[PDB]
RNA sequence: CGAUGUCGGCUCGUCGCAUCCUGGGGCUGAAGAAGGUCCCAAGGGUUGGGCUGUUCGCCCAUUAAAGCGGCACGCGAGCUGGGUUCAGAACGUCGUGAGACAGUUCGGUCUCUAUCCGCCACGGGCGCAGGAGGCUUGAGGGGGGCUCUUCCUAGUACGAGAGGACCGGAAGGGACGCACCUCUGGUUUCCCAGCUGUCCCUCCAGGGGCAUAAGCUGGGUAGCCAUGUGCGGAAGGGAUAACCGCUGAAAGCAUCUAAGCGGGAAGCCCGCCCCAAGAUGAGGCCUCCCACGGCAGCCGGUAAGGACCCGGGAAGACCACCCGGUGGAUGGGCCGGGGGUGUAAGCGCCGCGAGGCGUUGAGCCGACCGGUCCCAAUCGUCCGAGGUCU
RNA sequence: GAAUGCCGGCAUGAGUAACGAUAAAGAGGGUGAGAAUCCCUCUCGCCGUAAGCCCAAGGGUUCCUACGCAAUGGUCGUCAG
RNA sequence: CGUGAGGGAAAGGUGAAAAGAACCCCGGGAGGGGAGUGAAAUAGAGCCUGAAACCGUGGGCUUACAAGCAGUCACGGCCCC
């Protein structure tokens, strides 16, 4: 028998293929269905992605945003029902995988640490020339 | 600590009943099957040099 | 994850400042307050001419934290500071204003008032 | 009361009504009736399953005779479920249907000569303030002269895990009988691979 | 016989 | 507890164990054949079986990180040259581990010998 | 007195019951709610802080509650050593003085190795009248046992009003316990990158040692984990406590009682989870081997089986346990997927240059999920029934 | 038969604690009855205001070489103060 | 042993005579086994006699459901005379 697999499977019927691929040091706007009891609607959030863990299904991004004067991290799970959309809004370039040192630094060193990523940023622009 | 201590001498028989469990396993050992010298098994043999019917090394 | 000797930024205009938790309302020994639990302060650093001033013990609920809350659609959040607002008796904050973001958790558990007040409740 | 054996396969988790649920996979079916116990010839009712086929060079000639007086194919493992008798010859999933209760067991990781704050959750000592070589220790294990000895049952360090666990009220979350899995929402005793049984509720 | 050692001193029982 | 821990620690820190399997891997590689105990040869498979098969892909790359664990031009030279071509369609099993029938007299320590496959 | 270590704290509990809370009651100067008092009840529970060496006590903030006691005022071959309780020094006081003080003050060496009982774990032996491989019954043990808020019933009963129920029904919590690693969050001693100094290989480029038993820094899989997740306390059956009765004499009435019957607690028996036939009272069921050769005995060759040896294992101190041993995927390699890292070297272009850009999500790559006989589990050996008598 | 008696001998604790800085080792070759422990070479690590070199004190043949391994060396020893 | 003044041991015995064991065997040696000497070699130099504690090999009885200052009394079984 193959436990992966079987895993693997059982997984399947959740697993989402239809989100933008995104990486950290991308700046991303997540469209969140969310509940005000009792009625539902959706709520952007927009900011750079820090941090993704993979593992599979249950790969897991980390957002960062500051609002209102307080910075702010959500976390969602890359295949969750609940995310009804991914926007890329900006395409920036990190050195490493995970950005946690970003929680001490001003804004402006933010914008030269993370400047945008002209190579990807041609590849957005290049496709979306389609039929 | 405050240093423990036998608070009697071990009489003959509880010494030796402790060392009810120290006899030696003789060794296990098997037949070579070029030289009919008997050796451990899983070991090249030390009298003819075979392991899995060939040659291996010099004695 | 608030416990007695934790500091927590005052959230609302009360005057206050910091707040100093001394107690976790929550039961006979709850270890923590998160996101919704009222606790016991006392009054650590406040402005001058404020409605509280150092030395209140007074009443707050925490609305956000530094230790992620967790969600039962597997999501979760995490700020950058505990902060709190100041409430009376009746669970209604003593202040006029709430500045930054609260938990949403605030809501289900009827904190109703400080969440309209609020400028965005994530 | 009804019961199957299975195997651990690993964790995951499903989104059901935009809520995460954390489940353990269990890869049961299918069991073979291999021997019915009666209160006739045997004074109690159980149902000796079986479980994994196995190589026939490898089952000896006591266990041969033993499935040949059941017309079954050679098998890994054999269990009995009390006070359980199904119909046909053949225990498979599909005896569990989403929504129910179930109790798993099977046996726990094993932790080893584990000491007793690992074990039995003792506090240790200090780790400044003068402790002398007591960080991890269990402290005072009696009284004095009275009653001189220590109690039967007392707290020491020694062997923990490896042993019998069954977590009682675990809530099936989906069956799918086309590849013999279980899902149960929580956690089951011991390793991925391990064996478990998987039992209705006794709870209510 | 060679050196004498010392023995340590009593708990204080006052 | 130690559950589904790969790598054996002989009793050595970070920094010797690592100068162990690479002095080892040295003298296998060079010799043909060593003796040496029975855990020590166990993981020297492992070690030396990568390098072999580093030096059957051949490229400027490979021979640099062979390099990193031999040190030795000539060796990796020869180990290039004339030790991965016979192995060319061997998919693995590089080396071979044979225990040895007698212990030393001093620590009573089981032996095996290591060798290249051929 | 040829020594029984002395306060308080820490750790670890276990018992008592004159009960602090929770459960059950009688009386109330008990309308309701909430109290008072006494009875039954020891199953569980009984918080965090400021002061002081403190025990005690007062205070702050909570709580259902913040119970009181025994166990050498439990516990220093378990820890502490602040106090007491040596030698120093000083203050007050006493003494001509040396010195003194239930007067104060600062300081002042707490002993690696457990033999026997006891305790926690783990084997070895023999036994369980034939020998074996499995699967089991449960005598008897052990574990567990707590509790709060909100809502509906209902702003109804009750009450001038304020206030505010029983019974019954929902939801959500605190602490505790068992298990787990999907998520959240730790670590992850060499899995990846970056960095300084220095010595080196081989001059550049690329690298290796050392700077800790990782040089430092940023990360980080498996595993082991809590801060994270699942689940538990029950339900229910039975017998009772205080207490309330039904029928009912002695004793024309009356009486829970003398005949008989009923109700009635978080407590008791069972139920749940775990151990468990050394339960020598050594249980049961399924299946396999079975008259061996020779003098209830013995000595030999076997049987069904077993062990040895080996490759190993979320099993483990050794042991044991579990799997595999070429009719084989057990470990190692190789391959693929995962995962980490975060775009290798080399070359080409740009810039005087530090560098930058492309080739490139490249290169490297532990443990995870699998594949593959490439390497190693070669070849073998030794035990092992012939069934007591009525 | 006792004096924590005196001297000697031999037990127990026990195949137990320990084998004296966590700077660190691996392999090949040689010798020999015998080798993890001696010789040789290669790799690896440690010291380098020292763990290197030279004086004085103190020690008194411990220096060099051959032949040796009972004891001494906390193991082994073919090696050695 | 103590700087020193000073303190201060243990340790006798082959046999009448060395006749003190040529030679051969195992062994590196040690040690033994034969051979030989002697009245005697468990008088073989680790030597007269060779006590006891203490360690061991072999044999007889006995012991793995049993409560112990270890003995004593009784009966029974087994072994020996
Ligand atoms: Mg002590
Ligand atoms: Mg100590
Ligand atoms: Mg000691
Ligand atoms: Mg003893
Ligand atoms: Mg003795
Ligand atoms: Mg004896
Ligand atoms: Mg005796
Ligand atoms: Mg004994
Ligand atoms: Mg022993
Ligand atoms: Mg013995
Ligand atoms: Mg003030
Ligand atoms: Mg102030
Ligand atoms: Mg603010
Ligand atoms: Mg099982
Ligand atoms: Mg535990
Ligand atoms: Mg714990
Ligand atoms: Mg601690
Ligand atoms: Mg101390
Ligand atoms: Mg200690
Ligand atoms: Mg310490
Ligand atoms: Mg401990
Ligand atoms: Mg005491
Ligand atoms: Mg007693
Ligand atoms: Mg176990
Ligand atoms: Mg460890
Ligand atoms: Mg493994
Ligand atoms: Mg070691
Ligand atoms: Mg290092
Ligand atoms: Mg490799
Ligand atoms: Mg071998
Ligand atoms: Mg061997
Ligand atoms: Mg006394
Ligand atoms: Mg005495
Ligand atoms: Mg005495
Ligand atoms: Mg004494
Ligand atoms: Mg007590
Ligand atoms: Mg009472
Ligand atoms: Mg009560
Ligand atoms: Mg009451
Ligand atoms: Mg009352
Ligand atoms: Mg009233
Ligand atoms: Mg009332
Ligand atoms: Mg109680
Ligand atoms: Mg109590
Ligand atoms: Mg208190
Ligand atoms: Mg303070
Ligand atoms: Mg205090
Ligand atoms: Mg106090
Ligand atoms: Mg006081
Ligand atoms: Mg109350
Ligand atoms: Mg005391
Ligand atoms: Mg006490
Ligand atoms: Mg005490
Ligand atoms: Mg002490
Ligand atoms: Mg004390
Ligand atoms: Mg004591
Ligand atoms: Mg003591
Ligand atoms: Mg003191
Ligand atoms: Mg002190
Ligand atoms: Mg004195
Ligand atoms: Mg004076
Ligand atoms: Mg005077
Ligand atoms: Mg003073
Ligand atoms: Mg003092
Ligand atoms: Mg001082
Ligand atoms: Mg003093
Ligand atoms: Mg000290
Ligand atoms: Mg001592
Ligand atoms: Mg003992
Ligand atoms: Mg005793
Ligand atoms: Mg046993
Ligand atoms: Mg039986
Ligand atoms: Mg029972
Ligand atoms: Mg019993
Ligand atoms: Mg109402
Ligand atoms: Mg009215
Ligand atoms: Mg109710
Ligand atoms: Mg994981
Ligand atoms: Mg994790
Ligand atoms: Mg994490
Ligand atoms: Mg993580
Ligand atoms: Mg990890
Ligand atoms: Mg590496
Ligand atoms: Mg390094
Ligand atoms: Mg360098
Ligand atoms: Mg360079
Ligand atoms: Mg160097
Ligand atoms: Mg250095
Ligand atoms: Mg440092
Ligand atoms: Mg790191
Ligand atoms: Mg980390
Ligand atoms: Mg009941
Ligand atoms: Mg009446
Ligand atoms: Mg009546
Ligand atoms: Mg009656
Ligand atoms: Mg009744
Ligand atoms: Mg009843
Ligand atoms: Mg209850
Ligand atoms: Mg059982
Ligand atoms: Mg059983
Ligand atoms: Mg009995
Ligand atoms: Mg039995
Ligand atoms: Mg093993
Ligand atoms: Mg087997
Ligand atoms: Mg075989
Ligand atoms: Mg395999
Ligand atoms: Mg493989
Ligand atoms: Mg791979
Ligand atoms: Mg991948
Ligand atoms: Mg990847
Ligand atoms: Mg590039
Ligand atoms: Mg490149
Ligand atoms: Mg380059
Ligand atoms: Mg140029
Ligand atoms: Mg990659
Ligand atoms: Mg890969
Ligand atoms: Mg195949
Ligand atoms: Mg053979
Ligand atoms: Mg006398
Ligand atoms: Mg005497
Ligand atoms: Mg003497
Ligand atoms: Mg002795
Ligand atoms: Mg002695
Ligand atoms: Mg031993
Ligand atoms: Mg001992
Ligand atoms: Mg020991
Ligand atoms: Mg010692
Ligand atoms: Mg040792
Ligand atoms: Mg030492
Ligand atoms: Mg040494
Ligand atoms: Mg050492
Ligand atoms: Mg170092
Ligand atoms: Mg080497
Ligand atoms: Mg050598
Ligand atoms: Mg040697
Ligand atoms: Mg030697
Ligand atoms: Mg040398
Ligand atoms: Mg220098
Ligand atoms: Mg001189
Ligand atoms: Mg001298
Ligand atoms: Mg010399
Ligand atoms: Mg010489
Ligand atoms: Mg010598
Ligand atoms: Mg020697
Ligand atoms: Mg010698
Ligand atoms: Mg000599
Ligand atoms: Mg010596
Ligand atoms: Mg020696
Ligand atoms: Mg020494
Ligand atoms: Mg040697
Ligand atoms: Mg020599
Ligand atoms: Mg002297
Ligand atoms: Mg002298
Ligand atoms: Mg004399
Ligand atoms: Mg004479
Ligand atoms: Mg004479
Ligand atoms: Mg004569
Ligand atoms: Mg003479
Ligand atoms: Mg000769
Ligand atoms: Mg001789
Ligand atoms: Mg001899
Ligand atoms: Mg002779
Ligand atoms: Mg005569
Ligand atoms: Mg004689
Ligand atoms: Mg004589
Ligand atoms: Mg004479
Ligand atoms: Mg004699
Ligand atoms: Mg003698
Ligand atoms: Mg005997
Ligand atoms: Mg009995
Ligand atoms: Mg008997
Ligand atoms: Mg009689
Ligand atoms: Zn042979």
């Amino acid at each position: 028998m193959n436990r992966g697999a079987l895993i693997k499977l059982v997984e399947s019927r959740y697993v989402r293929t239809d989100l933008p691929e995104f990486r950290p040091g991308d700046t991303v706007r997540v469209s969140y269905k969310v509940k005000e009891g009792n009625r539902t609607r959706i709520q952007d959030f927009e900011g750079i992605v820090i941090r993704i863990r993979r593992n599979g299904f249950n790969t897991t991004f980390t957002v960062r945003k500051v609002s209102y004067g307080v910075g702010v991290e959500r976390i969602f799970p890359l295949h969750s029902p609940l995310i009804q959309k991914i926007d890329i809004v900006q395409r920036g370039r990190a050195r490493r995988a995970k950005l946690y040192f970003i929680r001490n630094l001003s804004d402006r060193e933010i914008r030269r640490k993370l400047r945008a990523d002209r190579k990807r940023i041609d590849q957005d622009r290049a496709a979306e020339r389609a039929a | 600590a405050k240093h423990p201590v036998p608070k009697k001498k071990t009489s003959k028989a509880r010494r030796d009943a402790r060392r009810s469990h120290h006899a030696l396993t003789p060794p296990t050992l098997v037949p070579c099957p070029e030289c009919k010298a008997m050796k451990p098994p899983h070991t090249v043999c030390p009298e003819c040099g075979y392991y899995a019917g060939r040659k291996v090394l010099e004695v | 994850m608030i416990q007695p000797q934790t500091y927590l930024e005052v959230a609302d205009n009360t005057g206050a400042r910091k707040i100093m938790c001394i107690r976790v309302l929550k039961g006979s020994n709850a270890k923590y307050a998160t996101v919704g639990d009222v606790i016991v302060a006392s009054v650590k650093e406040a402005i001058p001419r404020g409605a509280v001033k150092e030395g209140d013990v007074v009443k707050a609920v925490v609305v956000r934290t530094k230790k992620e809350i967790k969600r039962p659609d597997g999501s979760a959040i995490r700020f950058d500071d505990n902060a709190a607002v100041i409430i009376n008796n009746q669970l209604e904050p003593r202040g006029t204003r709430v500045f930054g973001p609260v938990a949403r958790e605030l809501r289900e558990k009827g904190f109703m008032k400080i969440v309209s007040l609020a400028p965005e409740v994530l | 009361m009804k019961g199957i054996l299975g195997v651990k396969v690993g964790m995951t988790r499903i989104f059901r009504d935009d809520r995460a649920v954390p489940v353990t996979v269990i890869l049961a079916g299918p069991c073979p009736v291999v021997q019915r116990r009666t209160p006739e010839k045997d004074g109690y009712t159980a149902v000796q399953l079986g479980f994994l086929p196995q190589n026939p060079k490898r089952v000896n000639r006591p266990l041969k005779g033993h499935f040949a007086k059941a017309g079954v194919e050679p098998v890994r493992i054999l269990r009995e479920i009390r006070d359980f008798n199904p119909e046909g010859d053949t225990v498979t999933v599909e005896i569990f249907k989403p929504g129910e209760r179930v109790d798993v067991t099977g046996t726990s990781k094993g932790r080893g000569f584990a000491g007793v704050m690992k074990r039995w959750n003792f506090a240790g000592g200090p780790d400044s303030h003068g402790a002398h070589k007591i960080h991890r220790h269990p402290g005072s294990i009696g009284n004095r002269k009275t009653p001189g000895r220590v109690y039967k049952g007392k707290k020491m360090a020694g062997h923990y895990g490896a042993e019998r666990v069954t977590v009682m009220n675990l809530e099936v979350v989906d069956v799918i009988p086309e590849e013999n899995l279980l899902l149960v929402k929580g956690a089951v005793p011991g390793p991925n691979g391990g064996l478990v049984i998987v039992r209705e509720t006794k709870k209510a | 016989p060679t050196y004498i050692p010392r023995p340590r001193p009593p708990h204080p029982r006052l | 507890m130690r559950h589904l821990k790969s790598g054996r620690k002989l009793n050595r820190h970070s920094s010797h164990r690592l100068a162990l399997y690479r002095n080892q891997a040295k003298s296998l590689l060079t010799h043909g054949r060593i003796t040496t105990t029975v855990p020590k040869a166990k993981e020297l498979r492992g070690f030396v079986d990568h390098l072999i098969h580093l030096a059957k892909r051949g490229d400027l790359h490979a021979r640099r990180l062979v390099l990193r664990d031999l040190q030795d031009v000539k060796l990796v030279r020869k180990l290039f040259d004339e030790i991965a071509p016979r192995y060319r369609d061997r998919q693995g099993g590089y080396t071979r581990v044979l225990k040895l029938a007698e212990r030393r007299r001093g620590d009573g320590a089981p032996l095996a010998l290591v060798e290249l496959v051929e």
